[PDB]
């Protein structure tokens, strides 16, 4: 209608971590626009592999959010191929299955 | 000069060379 749609809605990343995801995208591009940086990282995910997430997790722990190593790594893996079907690939029934 | 907010830094060369052997 007349509102901007947050691109991360299509991804995982609970809405309580949109600010963290935006900051991670802005820092990976090594900028000094949140949405533009997010849209660029979504298409150039190779730049997220060089970012240090352990330092960010330590920063979060020192700020007062508790342990977030796994949460941040999950957000990074999400930026890389938003919602990737974790289900096992299709396989043809083997001999015993067919029998 | 000092109003710069925290910035998520990049990994060191040691980490970039070591962690690359894990997947």
């Amino acid at each position: 209608t007349d509102s901007y749609i947050e691109v991360l809605d299509g991804s995982r990343v609970h809405p309580e971590t949109y600010e963290w995801a935006r900051k991670m995208a802005v820092d990976a591009l090594e900028y000094d626009n949140p949405a533009g940086a997010l849209e660029e990282i979504l298409e150039n995910p190779e730049r997220l592999k060089d970012l240090d997430l352990d330092a960010f997790a330590e920063e979060l722990e020192r700020q007062g959010y508790g342990d977030k190593h796994i949460t941040l790594y999950d957000i990074r893996a999400e930026l890389s191929c938003r919602y990737k079907d974790l289900r096992t690939a299709y396989r043809s029934p083997n001999t015993e299955e067919i029998f | 000069d000092l109003k710069e907010v925290y910035r998520i830094p990049k990994k060191s060369q040691t980490e970039k060379e070591n962690t690359t052997t894990e997947r």
